[PDB]
DNA sequence: AGGTCGGCCGACTGCGGCA
DNA sequence: AATGCCGCAGTCGGCCGACCT
DNA sequence: AGGTCGGCCGACTGCGGCA
DNA sequence: AATGCCGCAGTCGGCCGACCT
């Protein structure tokens, strides 16, 4: 019986499929046998990095290492998570004042959010940063330490910036590192157009607009059930957002938990 | 709470009985049967009806 | 509420318009907040003609060469505290103004060598920017830069009561932020907003929102959607849209 | 309830351990062996028992 | 015109999409503009690692580093590429005699191939190895240097072996490293069953039970055209094999170049 | 062809059956190849009952303790040149025989302590292997191991004309290879083949293959498929299947 | 050989003319027009007919 | 004909360079700058011009 | 006896990570 | 001179059994 | 005037690699 | 204490224009 299937599994750690044929059991029975194996250690899409619902809501910030410019490698980067509006500052360090330099510039460049998410670096943890945030009234999320995905928007942005800088550097000489960088920033927000025919800058501060959306069934992993159907707010490659009448706050999930309702 | 679940080992519906918790598509079923808590895949849950 | 109006006034020293539009302050009261402060006494399209100028902020003494680019439409001001008046200083500023403002159709500068250089002419050709020589000096162009320089300096003077900056750039950037994103005109718009130009014939409906936590109507706020007897509205300072029973919503006209 | 979990920092696989909470992309594990709660993403959590 | 589109692209490296809207050009025109950018730089499925058509045809061999056993980390591994029949020898080095030891054992364990593929290590390049190949009459492919995919079958096998060794070590104590290893090999070929209900050993020495196959259209990337239709020999996750009447030899390609013919 | 038959005979010294089945040699000629060589004078299912034994190959002197497991069905021989007769040596051998042979239904050993240990009994329980106690001696079981030991040693003796082995294991493994995979019985089958058991009521058609490169009929070879006037056959030593106009194919019965 | 290809820049069919070679789904078109060889995606090739 | 190509060994992107051949998962590049032909996977080849 | 529904099971898929 | 792979364990759709009509 | 076909264009997808 | 992403550049299917019937 299953007892002997388990016995054999414990002994040789036999393949669930093999257990089925050997013991004449179902797949699910075999799966449980191997699932209960403490000696038998798969990671499908599960969580999702949420974002602002309109411009100047949630920003994301981190730094990179553009070794090309020596000390100036410390580029500070901030991105409007709603519009994917980007901004970067080639500083010579990660001092409070370098963070603040970038910030001051980003206030002039981008404007002002309701909240901002950074990593767990001391460059953001410091009381002086918390002071600044208190003065400007901006909420601060640090995310989970050592999990780079908390900064996925700006990291992906870093790929874009890097590539942009490479193309532009190959294109010619620049007076300064900042000349190059500014050229890149210009392109990234005012030249680079999306598949809707709009620019990042345009999205960042464009006219308030919205399209009507269909109802979808929404799976809640904390209940293991499909809820709704209800009108989906938005979506994109791999993700979706919905905010039901009976919900406390907006719901961000992977789009594999969406089932368009007829 | 009192929910019924498909016996992952035999296929028979068990309970409804003491569900402790749930998350990520699983339901940690665990009544006084100390032999083992059981994270049952959500698709096999049928709440007391 | 006005306590925090005063707080942010102490922090940025924004004008009466900005204060009252955000906090619903009696225009008179907003002016009182201002006068009691220790340091607070074109075409149809943006990104077309820009006005260029350079000043000498002695308060810096090294970065005193502040290069300035102003959108003649919106009056948006971009400025870079440079170390000189070289053609490369101009071009560096210009590159930065592209990142912040974009690329215009034409730019008006004076006849200084700092703009004359054929290398700049090349760049203007590259960016299809027509050059206005600046020869026809008049009170219009003069007022643009005069008001600009005074406004910049005014904000910089305001920030001398909170000299907690590491560089002239920290100071200036803060000033420019307030100047283009915080201060409001009589219609509640900012220079950045106008510069950007999203303002047009907006077809979206707005509604008065009975904020049931107060039992009163707020807004009007832009309505996002509706269904099953509730309306989903998303207020200015809200973090998310709010579902409210239709009976507490007033289609605003 | 208890779960298995990957050590995000070093990459070492940890657990089984005390499940505190979970949902919406995150979880908390917390043995009294630890000084403070273990805050990790759902992606490294296995339904132990 | 396109000249100005190219001009602007050269200047700012403008997004093809942006060029479409800015210059009122087609997507493909915009794509060519950016494609011709010497300063601008995607890797879809193209090649495929082919395999034997029946047991004892093509074997693949490489080594790994099971640090658990110190010097014995030098495990030599050979796999029948047709049946995925595996064999491993925990040696204390990569000397001619360690390669040979494994080989001798693999001749007894697996049998004898027509040909065998290894990497470009001196452990296989050596004249003495080439001699063995001459004595045993086996063809030798070394593949492209530094491209691990030439050994993808055994590398994937190494993952399986590693995992098997791990779960078995967790299961208890072993007399020797070889005791553990042999147990793993036993499981891998005689216990672990596939989704057809057959073991690797069974596949290795089983009689050729051939199934009838449908005709498919086959794209040849050297001509840029669909050929056939003709009967597909086989396929698997990501790959396919066909051998037409007018073909010189069997054709191995990715299965995305297959279009089932009605 | 027979030149290479002789070559491989020099290399492995396979029997007359193997030689002639591979090279189509007159049985007499195959025997001539053998006699001219300087060193060449059950149930219905496999993996059921295995015969265990241990010998003393003095030629090694350290690894002389060769543990041997023989499938009584196929007569497949597996052997491990061990350093002793410990219960752990037996178990180590056993583990190796599982990798090469698999797990049987029962194994026959003698009554030595090397098999008696309850740890072994435990392992037999784990693997559901019934133990045949081997208490009585019998010429049948004795012939199994006697023939086996002689055959092993015979091949090992053959390989003394090419003592180019680094270890006893290189030597033995080579010998075992020939013994189970090269030498053929009167039906052309090998011990490994029989051990494996793929031989049954094979429904697949075989055809005579007119190898047009010679203009003669070869095989019969197992037919793989057919279509459009050609047949796809895959011969023993062929690298791949071969398409041949149907008229040059003869369904073999 | 003499094959015709869609002008990747205008859409007009060009040739048939001197194809040099092909591979990876492309056709390196290159007649005496030294301005540039052109690896044309195979889907745009129509051999002399 | 010519192509662009990645240096499999160091990872540095190389080319444009002398195309010799390609097909069935491989390519050959060979400048006279090199001592011998460059035999690489076709996954690293881009259709230069 | 035919129709509706559960479930029982095969088939297919995103994922990671081996070098 | 040749060229990514495949197990894990979820997930979907279909086929069949049981039971309701 | 309706039917057939090319092509012209949007929409969607495997991939890698940022930390 | 919160949670992967998105550009590239191929590839498929559909909509419409032109031209044949
Ligand atoms: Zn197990
Ligand atoms: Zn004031
Ligand atoms: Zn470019
Ligand atoms: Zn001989």
């Amino acid at each position: 019986a299953l007892e002997s299937a388990q016995e054999s599994h414990a002994l040789h750690h036999q393949n669930a499929a093999a257990l089925r044929f050997q013991f004449h059991i179902t797949r699910e029975q075999a799966r449980e046998i191997v699932k209960l194996c403490p000696n038998c250690p798969h990671a499908p899409q599960l969580g999702v990095n949420p974002r602002g619902l309109k411009p100047r809501v949630l920003w994301q910030m981190d730094v990179t290492h553009v070794s090309e410019f020596g000390k100036l490698k410390y580029v500070h980067v901030t991105v409007d998570t709603y519009s994917h509006f980007t901004f970067a500052t080639a500083r010579t360090g990660e001092a409070t004042k370098d963070v603040l330099q970038h910030l001051a510039q980003s206030f002039a460049y981008m404007g002002i959010p309701q909240k901002i998410k950074t990593d767990n670096a001391p460059a953001y943890v410091s009381r002086s940063i918390q002071e600044f945030l208190a003065r400007w009234k901006i909420s601060h999320v640090t995310g989970i330490p050592y999990n780079p995905q908390g900064q996925a928007i700006v990291e992906r942005t870093h790929q874009n910036i890097k590539a942009q800088l490479n193309k532009l550097q190959k294109a010619g000489k620049y007076y300064t590192p900042h000349h190059l960088l500014a050229h890149a920033l210009f392109v990234l927000n005012h030249v680079n157009m999306d598949n809707q025919g709009h620019t990042a800058a345009e999205r960042h501060w464009g006219p308030i607009s919205a399209d009507p959306k269909p109802m979808v069934m929404w799976k809640d992993l904390l209940t293991g059930s499909w809820k709704g159907p209800d009108v989906l707010i938005t979506a994109g490659r791999g993700y979706a957002c919905v905010f039901p009448q009976d919900a406390e706050s907006p719901i961000w999930v992977p789009d594999r938990f969406i089932r368009p309702f007829t | 709470p009192m929910v019924m679940w498909k016996d992952l080992l035999t296929g028979s519906w068990k309970g409804p009985d003491v569900l402790i918790t749930a998350g990520r598509g699983y339901a940690c079923v665990f009544p006084q049967d100390a032999e083992s808590p059981i994270w049952v895949p959500d698709r096999f849950i049928r709440p007391f009806t």
